[PDB]
């Protein structure tokens, strides 16, 4: 046999990216997972080259990021490609996940692949939070204040886990030095979750937009889907280059170019744009303990979806009512981000309480009820009695 | 910082090396702030002692007073040094300090 | 190593579908075909059919959520005006 | 909030460095440092510029 | 010899048809505030009327007319 | 007809022509962009200001 099939190391490459059987009908929505692998390589490389010039001490941190922007050769390219790269990493993941909601990729036999994905999403929110604090701007200091103080509401162990996270009695120098060291680590845990994620995909393969079997018509990966993946790679770099070189501070906040001052508070303390839907679910509950539980429950409610879909058909391609309610959920997620960037004011308090009910009701009340209705509607339209 | 506040009635003047990037508006806000002091505040607002009215500042009461008047500098190249002209130059110089 | 649990997909030669009998396929080389005659009569005539089939399932939800956002803004604009000072005092407490 | 608490909206002037193919006007930078040395520097620092 | 350019435009557009109306709505309203706290009950009242909104309406319009024209006159 | 058996056939022809042709592309491509950029913004640059106040 060929050398690529007999060698211990090339056999894995051949089985995954050359000779892997693929369905012929998959569309460009199946190209987002290769982009997320390029995003992770961009972040790990640029961050390592900046870490050679960084200082994590609280009196040196802010001025070290300006030293990268002024004195380091090609240093402004490293940072802006890093800060805008993370916003592009989260936008491709929301599209990857919403694809699975639509075509039914969470259902059996791919339940374990969907559960390892939910773990990756948790570790990526954590990574992005820890690095935004390494800048030690004004949003970096007061964002760590209000988030670490939420674990004070846990009964009987709340005031001891907060002093243990901080390393003292406030967000201070032990806090910033340990946040940087954890921030280099977690990207390498994500890389091992990605390996486990691909292993769970190789045993059953990918689905297709029709939602039926693909074992009757298969084509290999090399030169059909290698060159179809190449189309979206060069569009990704082109749109990213337009932001790094012509509008490099549009997806950030101005107050983070002020150094952190614990005596002066800002007028509005908001996270980055991709944690705003979850920041608005927290403010909807008027009790401190129940708001922290509900914020985390909004991420783990994805795990009950394999059990509440009561349909005999996979995906939403041939489903009229499940199509309408998939897009209700999408635009409800965008309104939660808008509410999270507003002031606590009338009527933005009631608007965020109704919209956070529609988020939890989709997974638990709406899907099982209309999926049962659509089963019976297919039966009586054909069967004569 | 103790001596800076002692000479400005308690207010601290910030460093200007990043003021263009650390404010919403950019060069359009720095310019409008300097050319935006009216010669009498609107009817009704009661200013504290030692503050001045500028409607581009959030709140409408700022510790800085007007500092730009016509022909307070003479330029080498011979450009007329009016109020709007001097403002256009500092805001262009300060953006270079940020970028 | 040993074999693992069986699956719903195999490999080339044994893919796990049903047995085929009576289907014939034909094809032509790419080198023998005229370059990309598939871009036009596809970006106007076909792309409009695809748009008309599916645009209603997106734009009725989008119209609901955008109308709800504007009526919330304009009401908040009004409460913090001089004319809306008396209604702001009631709906707070 | 009330409009007085947010501040007035700064209008949009036509700066000669706006645009994707435009540079700074370097005669205004030189002219602008003279206004810093003679007006601003009495009460403002520029500590990050060498 | 050369006075500042922005006051020449601010004064020219205060004669605009839109600029004539926005002036008097601010004035008539300034004459109302002359009295309302001049009366007894100086600093114990719950609230009192300013004229910030009428001043913003004039200023916002005056700034949308002079912005795209000014930098052609400066050097 | 002969535009393949010597120009394309080999790919020691075509790795070598590609890698060798990438170097002369950079030096020629950079000179052309730098000349268009400086001419589009002539009068604003420092060398033009330095030449007006000697
Ligand atoms: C901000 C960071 C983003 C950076 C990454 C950008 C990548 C985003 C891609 C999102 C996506 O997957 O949408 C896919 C969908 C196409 O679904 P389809 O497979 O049925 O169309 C095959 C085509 O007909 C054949 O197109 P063909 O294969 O012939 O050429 C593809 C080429 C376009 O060719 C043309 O000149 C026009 C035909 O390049 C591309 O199309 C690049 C891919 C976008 O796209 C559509 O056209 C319709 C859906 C609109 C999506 C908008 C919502 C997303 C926000
Ligand atoms: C944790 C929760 C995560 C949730 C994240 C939600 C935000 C993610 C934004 C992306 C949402 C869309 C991704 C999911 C769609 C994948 C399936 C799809 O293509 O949509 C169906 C529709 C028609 O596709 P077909 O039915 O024809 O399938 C057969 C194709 N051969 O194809 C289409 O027509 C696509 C049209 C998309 C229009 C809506 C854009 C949504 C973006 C709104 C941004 C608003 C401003 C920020
Ligand atoms: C999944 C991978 C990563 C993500 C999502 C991520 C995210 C972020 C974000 C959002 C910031 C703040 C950006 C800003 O506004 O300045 C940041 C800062 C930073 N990150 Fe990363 N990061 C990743 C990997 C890494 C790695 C592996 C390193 C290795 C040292 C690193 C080093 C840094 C440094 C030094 C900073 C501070 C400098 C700066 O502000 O740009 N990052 N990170
Ligand atoms: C670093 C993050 C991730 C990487 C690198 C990654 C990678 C991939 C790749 C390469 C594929 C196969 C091609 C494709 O379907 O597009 C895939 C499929 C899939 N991924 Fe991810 N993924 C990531 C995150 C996630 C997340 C966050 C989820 C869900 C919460 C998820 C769920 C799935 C599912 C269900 C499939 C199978 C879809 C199908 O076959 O129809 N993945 N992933
Ligand atoms: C052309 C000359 C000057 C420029 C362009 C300038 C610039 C600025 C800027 C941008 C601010 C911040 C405004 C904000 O945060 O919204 C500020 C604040 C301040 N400046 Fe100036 N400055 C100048 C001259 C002066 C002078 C001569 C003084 C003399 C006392 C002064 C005293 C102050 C004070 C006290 C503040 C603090 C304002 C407050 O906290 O309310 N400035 N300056
Ligand atoms: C469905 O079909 C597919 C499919 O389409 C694809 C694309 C893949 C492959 C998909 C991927 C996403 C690939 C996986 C990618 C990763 C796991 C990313 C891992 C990245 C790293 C480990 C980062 C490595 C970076 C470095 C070591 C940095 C080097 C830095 C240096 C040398 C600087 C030196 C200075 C200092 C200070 C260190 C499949 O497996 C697959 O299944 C069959
Ligand atoms: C999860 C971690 C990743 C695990 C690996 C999966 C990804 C694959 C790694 C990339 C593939 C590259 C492998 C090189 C292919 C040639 C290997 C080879 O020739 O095998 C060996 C020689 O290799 C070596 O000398 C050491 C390999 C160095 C590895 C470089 C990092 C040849 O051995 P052969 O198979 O021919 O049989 C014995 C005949 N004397
Ligand atoms: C120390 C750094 C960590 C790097 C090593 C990664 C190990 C992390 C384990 C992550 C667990 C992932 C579970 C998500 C899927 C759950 C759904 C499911 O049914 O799958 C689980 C997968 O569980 C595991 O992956 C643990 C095996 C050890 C891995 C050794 C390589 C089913 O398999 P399992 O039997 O192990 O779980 C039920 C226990 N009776």
């Amino acid at each position: 046999m060929a050398f690529r099939k007999s060698n211990v190391y090339l056999s894995l490459v051949n089985s995954y990216i050359i000779d892997s059987p693929q369905p012929s009908s998959i569309n460009y929505w199946w190209n987002m997972g290769s982009l997320l692998g390029l995003c992770l390589v961009i972040q790990i490389v640029t961050g390592i080259f900046m870490a050679m010039h960084y200082s994590s001490n609280i009196e040196l941190a802010f001025s070290s990021v300006e030293h990268i922007m002024r004195d380091v050769h090609n240093g402004y390219i490293l940072r802006y490609l890093h800060a805008n790269g993370a916003s592009f990493f989260f936008m491709v993941m929301f599209m990857h996940m919403a694809k699975g909601l639509y075509y039914g990729s969470y259902r059996s036999p791919r339940v374990t692949l969907w559960n390892v994905g939910v773990i990756i999403f948790i570790l990526t929110i954590a990574t992005a939070f820890l690095g935004y604090c390494c800048v030690y701007g004004q949003m970096s200091h007061w964002g760590a204040t209000v988030i670490t103080n939420l674990f004070s509401a846990i009964p009987f162990v709340g005031n001891d886990i907060v002093s243990w996270l901080w390393g003292g009695f406030s967000v201070s120098n032990p806090t910033i030095q340990r946040f940087f060291a954890l921030h280099y680590l977690v990207p390498f845990i994500i890389a091992a979750m990605v390996i486990m994620h691909l292993m769970a995909l190789h045993i059953h393969g990918s689905s297709n937009p029709l939602g039926i079997t693909g074992n009757l018509d298969r084509i290999p990966m090399h030169s059909y889907f290698i060159f179809k993946d190449l189309v979206t790679v060069f569009l990704f770099m082109l749109i990213l280059a337009l932001f790094v070189f012509y509008s490099p501070n549009t997806l950030g906040h101005p107050d983070n170019y002020i150094p952190g001052n614990p005596l002066v508070t800002p007028a509005s303390i908001v996270p980055e744009w991709y944690l705003l839907p979850f920041y608005a679910i927290l403010r909807s509950i008027p009790d401190k303990l129940l708001g922290v539980i509900t914020m985390f429950a909004a991420i783990l409610v994805l795990l009950v979806l394999p059990f509440t879909d009561r349909s005999v058909v996979r995906g939403n391609t041939f489903k009229v009512l499940s199509k309408f309610f998939f897009f209700i959920f999408v635009f409800n997620f965008v309104l939660l981000g808008q509410i999270g960037a507003c002031h606590v004011e009338v009527p933005y308090v009631l608007m965020g309480q109704i919209a956070t009910f529609i988020y939890f009701a989709y997974f638990l009340i709406i899907v099982p009820v209309i999926s049962t209705i659509e089963n019976v509607l297919f039966y009586i339209g054909r069967v004569n009695k | 910082e103790q001596a800076a506040r002692a000479a400005n009635q308690g207010a601290l003047p910030p460093d200007l090396s990043l003021i263009v990037k650390a404010r919403h508006g950019g060069c359009d806000y720095i310019f409008s702030l300097l050319t935006g002091y009216p010669d009498e505040p609107p009817a009704g607002v009661a200013l504290p002692p030692g503050s001045n009215y500028n409607p581009y500042f959030p709140g409408g009461s700022i510790a800085m007073a007007r500092v730009l008047f016509d022909d307070m500098v003479e330029y080498e190249d011979g450009t007329p040094a009016t109020t709007s002209q001097m403002a256009k130059d500092v805001t262009t110089f300060l953006n270079w300090c940020a970028e | 190593g040993p074999p693992s649990g069986k699956t719903y997909m195999g490999w080339w030669g044994h893919m796990g579908g049903p047995k085929q009998k009576g289907i014939t396929s034909y094809a032509v080389s790419p080198y023998a075909q005229k370059p990309l005659q598939g871009i036009f009569h596809n970006a106007v005539f076909n792309s409009f059919r695809r748009f008309k089939s599916q645009f209603l399932y997106v734009l009725i939800p989008a119209g609901i959520y955008w109308y709800w956002w504007k009526n919330g803004n304009e009401y908040n604009e009004f409460l913090y005006s001089k004319a809306g000072r008396e209604e702001l005092e009631r709906v707070n407490v | 909030m009330t409009a007085a608490e947010h501040g007035l909206h700064a209008p949009a002037y036509a700066w000669s460095h706006n645009g994707p193919f435009e540079t700074f006007d370097h005669a205004s930078i030189r002219r602008g440092y003279q206004v810093y040395r003679e007006v601003c520097a009495a009460c403002h620092s520029l500590d990050r510029v060498a | 010899e050369v006075t500042d350019q922005l006051e020449d435009l601010r004064e020219h557009f205060k004669n605009t048809e839109e600029g004539k109306a926005l002036v008097h709505h601010y004035e008539e309203c300034a004459e109302r505030v002359k009295i309302q706290q001049q009366q007894p009950g100086y600093a114990d009242l719950e609230h009192k009327e300013d004229c910030v909104e009428e001043f913003f309406h004039l200023q916002h319009y005056l700034d949308t007319a002079t912005a795209p024209r000014l930098f052609d006159k400066l050097k | 007809s002969s535009l393949y058996k010597t120009f394309f056939k080999r790919n020691a022809v075509f790795v070598g022509t590609i890698f060798a042709g990438a170097f002369v592309f950079q030096t020629v491509f950079d000179t052309a962009i730098t000349s268009w950029y400086e001419n589009h913004n002539k009068g604003k640059l420092w060398k033009d200001v330095k030449a007006r106040i000697a």
